[PDB]
């Protein structure tokens, strides 16, 4: 958001210079036609900048610090998209007999199908977006050491809060769990298993990681070569669907704690539990239901090679193929911030694939300010607003329209050049002003 | 007749020396080998599994214990439903572990290791069978820190090999040096014509 209308005007500035400079590129063939290392820079300034006011510490500066963050990950959104169009994949022309390895199959399906490698793509954008808190306050090498030196425990053993109806905790054990928990579940969202053995290790929760690690599969050569060029040693566990509907099962027992079953439910393939969930970004919901969708068409085939079983299905999973509109209001009924904040709005729209649609509502409104018979709405006592929509319209449509048609994105520009004379910048107009 | 060990012996013999070909042909020839070989290897695993079955059947039956029970299956191929039965008798401890047959790694050694040092140190200890487990899953059972050779005293020198061979040692070997690592740890009896 705003600091004052001194900062508001700075991003204009770094936006307009970009925009240009791909435009020339794009209708010249004695240059990239599609350029990715601009973009990348501005998106390296963006970021770099917001993190740095943030922790400066004063007000002023996280405001501002929200701008900032909006506008690196767009220069990231589009990035992946181009990648695409410049660039189709069709990789990993490996067997398809019905005996070969797990992980030969899942390299070539994912590489194969146009289709799956776009939900990996979207993937990979709120996989980043996805938060982890700070590193936990404790790395325990006996764990309920207080029941321990009472003896109700055999050991450091966590049969007893697997087995206990309230869950055996001490006081200070819920002040131990609370930190680390959270902090292992939302490192979980964001993955790295080599980070998470090193950890778990020292804080004699060592279990934990080895379940994050189960998804992998053969990347050994002696098994396959062809899965030879991936690793030189094997990874995760070779009864997928067993381990995904067991975890399940066991994410569902009580006498766990809130957080015990959501890790599970997590690692199983469902959302998490509501108590939990409710700290947790829009994002990463989202993205737990697109991995419902990937592995599901991933196993399809891998019943076909004869190799997943229908009796490893334990508790059923609960299956996941929820639109957008779905989860928005999902979220909105455990936090309306982010799911009835405008900007973010913007970007759900991308994906359900309406954006033209939302946004012609919008324009009306708009053109009306420009006529100077409106000066009252919601748009116009938010300049942050209006800026957003209008680049986040011209950047897809620089070769042609990816999600917004060029009308409704001329018509943006349009009003946006009204208001750029009122912030007193009149440099940046001449740019915008070809696109009309 | 198919309860003989005449048969038996016949039938084991094909699995084991000769291959057992793909209705395919690979696209490399170190895929056709190796592939050639675990094939042989999952229809042993299977087999012996039914031959031991009853005997294993008899002690879950004559066991009234859920985690005595749950162990039992481990030893044929019942994974799926030793799972059934852990959620069902209240035990989340038993699921975890289950979820994880059917596989062995670097990590699964290293969980192995660890949890046990771990557990008799910091805790009181674990019990003599939780500890014997670890012992499996590290790769070394019978030379293991507590000996399953005990084992043989209640269940067939065909069983004890069977723990070997589908869990410990499976892709970091192959089929032939994978049965000769548990001769090593421990050798079956000679007067057996088919062992």
């Amino acid at each position: 958001m705003e600091l004052s209308p001194t900062y508001q005007t700075e991003r204009f500035t770094k936006f307009s210079d970009t925009l240009k400079e791909f435009k020339i590129e794009q209708n010249n063939e004695q240059n990239p036609i599609d350029p990715f290392n601009i973009i990348r820079e501005f998106r390296s300034a963006a970021g770099q900048l917001a993190l740095d006011l943030a922790n400066s510490g004063d007000e002023s500066n996280v405001i501002s610090s929200k701008d900032w963050e909006l506008e690196a990950r767009f220069w990231h959104l589009v990035e992946l998209l181009l990648v695409f169009r410049n660039a189709d994949l069709d990789l990993d022309e490996m067997e398809l007999h019905p005996y070969n390895s797990r992980g030969l199959f899942e390299k070539k399906l994912m590489q194969d199908n146009k289709q799956l490698y776009q939900i990996w793509i979207v993937m990979v954008w709120l996989k980043e977006n996805t938060y982890v808190m700070e590193r936990p306050k404790n790395v325990p090498t006996s764990k309920w050491l207080n029941s321990i030196t009472s003896g109700g425990l055999k050991s450091c053993d966590l049969d007893f809060p697997l087995r206990e109806n309230t869950n055996v905790l001490d006081v200070k054990d819920k002040e131990e769990d609370h930190i680390f928990f959270k902090y292992i579940y939302e490192l979980i969202l964001a993955g790295a298993i080599d980070e998470a053995l090193e950890e778990a290790k020292l804080s004699d929760n060592i279990s934990i990681c080895m379940i994050l690690c189960g998804i992998q599969e053969y990347l050994n050569p002696v098994i396959d070569t062809q899965i030879a060029n991936e690793f030189n040693t094997q990874q995760g566990i070779k009864k997928h669907s067993l381990w995904r509907r067991t975890v399940y099962s066991l994410s569902q027992q009580a006498g766990l704690d809130p957080y015990e079953r959501a890790i599970y439910s997590y690692l199983s393939g469902a959302i998490p539990n509501q108590e939990v969930l409710q700290y947790s970004d829009w994002e990463s919901d989202l993205h737990i239901h697109l991995n419902q969708i990937l592995q599901t068409e991933i196993e399809n085939y891998l019943l076909e090679n004869n190799q997943v079983g229908t009796d490893e299905l334990i508790l059923p999973l609960p299956s996941h193929a929820l639109t957008v509109q779905e989860v928005l209001n999902r979220v909105a009924s455990r936090h309306p911030s982010e799911s009835e904040h405008p900007i973010r709005v913007l970007m759900a729209s991308v994906i359900l694939d309406s954006l033209p649609s939302v946004i012609h509502s919008s324009v009306e409104m708009l053109l009306d300010v420009v006529k100077g018979t409106e000066a009252s709405n919601d748009i116009i006592d938010k300049p942050y607003l209006l800026r957003i929509v209008t680049h986040l319209a011209i950047c897809l449509d620089i070769i042609n329209p990816g999600s917004v048609e060029e009308v409704d994105k001329s018509k943006l520009i349009t009003t946006y050049i009204s208001l750029l004379k009122l912030q007193g910048l009149y440099e940046n107009i001449p740019i915008y002003a070809t696109f009309l | 007749e198919k309860t003989s060990s005449d048969y038996n012996l016949w039938k084991l013999s094909s699995i084991l020396f000769d291959p057992v070909s793909y209705p395919y042909k690979t696209d490399n020839d170190q895929v056709k080998m190796a592939l050639l070989k675990k094939e042989r290897h999952c229809r042993l695993t299977s087999w012996i599994v039914s031959q031991i079955g009853p005997e294993i059947e008899e002690k879950i039956r004559n066991s009234s214990n859920e985690i005595e029970q749950i162990f039992l299956y481990l030893l044929l191929n019942d994974v799926v439903r030793a799972s059934k039965l852990a959620i069902e008798s209240k035990n989340g401890h038993l699921s975890v572990l289950i979820s994880y047959l059917g596989s062995n790694d670097p990590r699964i050694r290293d969980l192995a290791e660890l949890q046990l040092q771990k557990w008799s140190t910091g805790g009181c200890s674990i019990d003599k069978n939780i500890s014997k487990i670890y012992k499996l899953l590290s790769g070394s059972p019978f030379e293991g820190l507590f000996s399953l050779k005990e084992l043989e005293s209640e269940f067939s020198w065909l069983c004890l090999l069977n723990l070997t061979l589908c869990y410990g040692q499976i892709d970091e070997y192959s089929l032939e040096s994978l049965v000769q690592s548990h001769l090593d740890k421990f050798s079956l009896p000679y007067d057996d014509p088919i062992g």
